[PDB]
Parts: C-alpha cells; structure tokens; sequence
C-alpha cells in the first residue's frame, strides 16, 4: 502492498490517505475532475467529446474512475488516451485495497504510462462530495 | 487480494 496519496485542497477532506498502485516518475500534483458520462472509463472519451487536457499553467488532471463492467489497464488506457495525467479508480465496495493487476488474457499493456491507483469507496465518494460542493480537489503523489 | 477488473 500500500502507497500514499495526499489530499492537498480543500481542507474539509486534506489529509493523508491509503492506495494501492496498479500493477502495471517523481512527485506529481494534480486536481480531480470527475466525468459527467462514462464514469467506468469503459469506452472511449472521444466518443463523448469529453477531454482531461490541462489548459497551459493549470494543473494536470487526475481523473476518478469507478470500478467494474471492464479491466482496470483498459480504465487506464482509456484515461490515458483523454489526456489524463493520472487515473483514481474507487473501489466499487467498502473493503480493504485490493491491487489492480494485468487482465493475463491473450499489447497497448506495454504503453500504459500514466499512474494508476486504487483507493476505498469512502475516500471515492468524499471526493465526489468535494466536487459536487463546488470545491476543486488537488491532490499530491509521491511514488 | 489481487483483481484485474
């Protein structure tokens, strides 16, 4: 296994929480958007118009992505190809961290390059919470 | 506790 992620902004949910990197560099400080559609990050982005680009002097996007309907490296890649700088993936249920690993079935695996983290549905939907208030969150990650 | 999707 477990990493750590860290909340920078706003202050009602800053701190210092538990992930798990996916199995498959340097400090990196991001915000975290959550898309409107295709939250699972299943298809493509593209189809629905939809961008993670960074306007020049903001700061990258960290995108949050719920688990199921497909493998987490399909997730990440899909993220990855909408200009994400990194991919949050919130555990479907409350449980312990799991590592998301390699589909093994039975590349694009070779060309996943962006981080990629699984963190608990609790952290997954007050950060959520956060976005719907109106709050932009930041977040900082050392791996 | 190890998953791919």
């Amino acid at each position: 296994e477990k990493n750590n992620l860290k909340v920078t902004s706003p202050d009602s949910i800053k701190g210092i929480y538990e992930c798990a990197i996916g199995n498959f560099g340097g400090t990196l400080v991001g915000t975290v958007v959550y898309p409107k559609s295709n939250q699972k990050a299943c298809k493509s982005y593209s189809d629905f118009d939809i961008s993670f680009k960074s306007k020049p002097g903001r700061l990258p996007t960290f995108v949050l992505i719920d688990r199921g309907d497909c493998y987490f490296t399909l997730k990440a890649w899909i993220a990855q190809q909408a200009g994400a700088a990194a991919i949050l993936v919130a555990d479907s249920k409350a449980e312990p961290l799991i590592t998301m690993d390699t589909p093994e079935e039975d590349d694009y695996l070779q060309n996943i390059t962006i981080p990629s983290a699984l963190i608990t549905k609790t952290l997954g939907d007050s950060i959520k919470s956060a976005l719907s208030g109106g709050d932009m969150v930041n977040m900082k990650l050392d791996w | 506790r190890v998953a791919a999707a």
